């Protein structure tokens, strides 16, 4: 609402970098689907 | 069968404190000799020496974590 | 028992704390 | 009526609740009323104390000590009757 | 010694004045006032009652109430010993 | 029995680790005056002097993340003091959040580095200088030293906290326990005495977490 | 500045502190024999 | 054009109740009532086992009492110290 | 009886990492006495300080590794 | 099979406090050789000397109080 | 039966990485006090420093690598 | 196998003595060098340096105190 | 058995490598320091780190050679 | 199975000599420094040093005669 | 049985020789930085150190001795 116009710079000029967060989903979905299987295998 | 050996593991493992007391022994000892060079500046190398102090003490205290955790 | 594989909420939340709140308090300072 | 609920009489509290309506304000109001009622009575002033903390502080620990009950009294228990 | 002198003596002067008169058995001539004070809580029991009064008064009594409960509570450990 | 409260993520009928993690910001006002009240007149000196001791080093593209750091020094130090209280649930003791912490700030620094000086940043891993002949030996050295910085910046948080909380409810154990036989004092002193470095002990931890990063930015800029 | 409470409450504190004091006795004495029956029988 | 603040805000005994209690229960309880109250709250609490006392306890109270004597022992400089940084900023620009 | 060894080998594992605690307490303690010699190259002095650190938790780190890995 | 087995680790968890050993030997050894060149200023160096041994000795301690809890 | 010897083995024999970080230590401290008197030699220095570290590091991965072969 | 249990804690307690040994060994170093810098300051060295190796052996000898408590 | 024992022989035994790892740091230690404060000697401080070293690394293959023994 | 805790037993006790041998090595070491300095009061300084390296050959001497009476 | 007891005890035993390898590294540097200074007095400096790596491999010799007496 009135508050993107706020850091709305920042985000755009130099979080660019600092956006992925790919690495961190991914290695949490790799990790939860691994426990998932072991605890089915009971 | 299995307490036992839990046991004896966690004695065996507690005895990672030792490289801890040195390295803060050695520290403080360094920063007594250190102040006597000049007694301007105590609080810049009692700083130093705190951080040191602490540093070393995070660097060894996690061993007694695996200690409670077999034992838990 | 830090590892229970339900760690999506916190990661969340902390992520919108850390990215949102804090820097736009801070942001209203002067020096 | 529209007073302030510590002012309404007591057989009055049925029509009060027809003047609760913009009392929450969306829920959101009523806070943003609660917030700004204790800020700028006990923090907002030339010169404040600790106590302007030490309220809020106590109000977390209770709040922490009402969650941990179950426990507590499930084994803790020093007695019996 | 000297925190007994200016907290003990006031004490048994300061407190001792505060309390006393406060908290001491009735004389049995206030027996006659007290049953009048039923009597004026019959005549609002039957009818009347709240006759949408302050929640503040309500507020009053029932924390005097509560003060009066608690004694009985203080009386289990009397006998507890 | 022990580990009850770190495993607990705000027990209730609904979750509450969101409120838990969320309270902390509702201790910091945003001024709105020329002169101020006392109670934000501290902070903001507090926050002028420590900026002007970390972010003095980098030229002027460190400039620009200074905002970044500042958030995060003040808010994992919030996090930290307010777990000292008897009930408290510290979030900082949960690995999930260290780990989500620690990757992005590491990945952002790493591949900003070889976008802009991708020659400069590619040599990092040769020492400077001459290293004698034994060059293809420490070449693989520093380069698995590399992937190393971010599990060690989040292991030493997740177990130093656990470790001081542990000892001191044993050793509040301790000394219930032996009220019923003899009396001993010395133990509650022993409390009371680890209590002071239990206090200290967190800010040190904070300074220690950004200044690593400070110079790992500081190193590929 | 003390003040003169109304006496109407200040009888009914002590008794209830009487009828407590009963209460408290009463339950005693009938709670010590269960006790040791329900620990001999734990026996 | 911000209005000024007032100069004080309010009056708390014990550093953690306000006056205003013990103002509210004066014409019945009189001046002595509500502390018998707080007294009996506590101990019908301990009586009968709503609050247990488990190794915590200790470690609350050691808690506390480090606090409190940081503040007893500190409170007025760090005041003081507050005020000294406002007086300084109006100086410079007035001058 | 084979957990039971499981568990008795990567008790007596952990031992190893007393070893970052007195190097850790040796680097920082020169520092000090290095600087109060000569007090005017700090930023040389602190970037060996860290790189030393950086590169002496690497065997501590290791041997715990191994213990978890033997452990699970 | 039980206490036998809890008497070897207990007593195997009492080797921690031999690192204390060294960090105080180390500290008043420096206390010597830093006064030896400034003879003035004793008071500030025993108050660190003490600081640094009683912090070493509570180190020690740590392991002690583990000791003493794996025996009963 | 001999699963719980190799695993023991291997626990026992990962201990002996623990010198190569006290060496660490030693080394990178020499330098920061070597470099304060002669900042003009800091050329040649390095050279030294590195070839200790690498040898120091290089025994800590020989005895690994035996620890490893026990293991396996 | 009560008896087989002991004497092997007794064995490993017994070992606490190398940092009492290490200590004792580092005081006196110290003195001697310190003493050469500065022969008028010496009777404050030698009870430095007394007080020091008594403190120090004080500490060693508790590992021998549980060792024999526990043998017997 | 027999190959329990040779485990457990060939773990404890491999483990007399860390004197030689700190050995060696503190030879090339005490070398970076001592060319720093007097150069031009460099033939005697390299001679000396030399022999040093290699009693350090002889000290070290005794024991790797009780460990062959005692494996085979 | 007694003669098995009992051998064992005195294989543990004996590892109590590393410190007095680690000790040893510092008093001589810095007899060297010390009258490398000041050559004229070369007698005083041996007594300091002979009187170290007694007390610590007298705590190994200990932990050999523990183990021998354990052995026996 | 006993055989097995045997290897384990003779396998544990060489673990405490690591003192003398640690030593006649800061021995050895002494020599290093004592020659630094006035380098012609050279004769008495190498006689003291003999005696001192004379003195500690004879402690680690006789730290040996006692695991060929135990395995025959």
């Amino acid at each position: 609402q009135f508050q993107f116009t706020g850091i709305k710079k920042y985000f755009n000029s130099y979080t660019l970098t600092g956006r992925m967060n790919c690495v961190l989903a991914t290695y949490g979905g790799i990790a939860l689907l691994v426990l998932y299987f072991k605890l089915r295998s009971k | 069968i299995d307490t036992a050996a839990k046991f004896i593991g966690a004695g065996a493992a507690t005895v990672g404190v030792a490289g801890s007391g040195a390295g803060i022994g050695t520290v403080f000892g360094s920063l007594i000799i250190g102040y006597a060079r000049n007694p301007s500046l105590k609080q810049q190398l009692f700083s130093y020496a705190i951080l040191g102090f602490a540093l070393s003490e995070a660097m060894g205290l996690f061993c007694l974590m695996v200690a409670f955790l077999i034992l838990f | 028992q830090l590892d229970t594989s339900t760690w999506f909420i916190t990661i969340t939340s902390m992520i919108m704390t850390l990215f949102i709140l804090f820097q736009l308090k801070i942001s209203n300072y002067s020096y | 009526k529209d007073r302030r609920l510590l002012e309404v009489k007591l057989g009055e509290l049925p029509s009060w609740i027809l003047m609760r309506d913009f009392t929450p304000s969306g829920i959101a109001g009523a806070f943003q009323r609660g917030y700004y009622r204790y800020y700028n009575k006990y923090v907002n002033v030339k010169k404040g104390s600790v106590a302007g903390l030490s309220m809020v502080l106590a109000a977390y620990v209770v709040f922490n000590y009402c969650r941990s009950y179950k426990e507590l009294k499930h084994e803790r228990l020093r007695k019996y009757h | 010694v000297n925190a007994a002198v200016t907290y003990s003596k006031p004490r048994l002067a300061t407190f001792w004045h505060y309390a006393k008169v406060e908290l001491v058995p009735p004389t049995p001539a206030e027996i006659p006032t007290a049953i009048q004070s039923l009597k004026k809580i019959v005549n609002s029991a039957q009818t009347g009652s709240f006759k949408q009064l302050t929640v503040k008064e309500a507020l009053l009594n029932g924390l005097v109430a509560t003060e009066v409960l608690m004694w009985f509570y203080v009386g289990e450990i009397i006998a507890r010993a | 029995n022990l580990f009850a409260s770190f495993i607990a993520p705000t027990m209730m009928g609904l979750p509450i680790v969101t409120l838990i993690i969320m309270f902390p910001s509702l201790l910091f006002p945003t001024p709105k005056r020329l002169i101020n009240n006392r109670t934000i007149s501290i902070q903001q000196w507090l926050i002028q002097l420590t900026s002007k001791q970390m972010m003095a080093i980098h030229n002027q593209k460190g400039q620009t993340w200074s905002l970044m750091l500042m958030s995060l020094i003040m808010f994992i130090g919030s996090t930290n003091i307010l777990g000292l209280l008897p009930h408290s649930f510290t979030p900082t003791t949960q690995l999930s959040m260290n780990l989500g912490m620690a990757i992005p700030l590491w990945s952002a620094t790493v591949f900003t580095g070889f976008r802009y000086k991708t020659k400069t940043s590619l040599a990092h891993f040769l020492p400077q200088g001459t290293p004698a002949l034994l060059i293809p030996m420490l070449v693989i050295i520093e380069t698995i030293s590399l992937f190393i910085q971010p599990v060690a910046l989040a292991v030493r948080l997740t177990a130093n906290i656990t470790a001081g909380h542990l000892l001191i409810h044993l050793i509040g154990g301790a000394t219930l326990a032996l009220l019923n036989i003899n009396t001993m004092t010395a133990f509650i002193t022993f409390t009371i005495l680890i209590l002071l470095t239990i206090l200290e002990f967190a800010v040190a931890l904070i300074q220690a977490y950004v200044f690593t990063l400070l110079v790992s930015l500081y190193l590929h800029d | 500045p003390p003040v003169q409470v109304s006496p109407l409450i200040k009888l009914g504190r002590y008794s209830a502190l009487f009828l407590g004091v009963a209460y408290g006795a009463k339950r005693y004495n009938y709670l010590k024999p269960r006790a040791e029956e329900e620990r001999r029988i734990a026996a | 054009p911000v209005p000024p603040l007032p100069e004080h805000g309010g009056k708390v005994r014990l550093g953690l109740i306000p006056e205003e209690f013990f103002q509210f229960l004066y014409p019945k309880t009189g001046v002595t009532g509500p502390y018998v109250l707080g007294t009996g709250l506590i101990l019908y609490l301990l009586s009968k086992e709503i609050y247990v006392i488990t190794a915590e306890t200790f470690s609350a109270i050691s808690t506390i009492g480090v606090l409190v004597y940081i503040v007893k022992k500190y409170g007025a400089s760090i005041g003081a110290f507050a005020d000294k940084l406002n007086e300084q900023k109006i100086a410079q620009l007035e001058e």
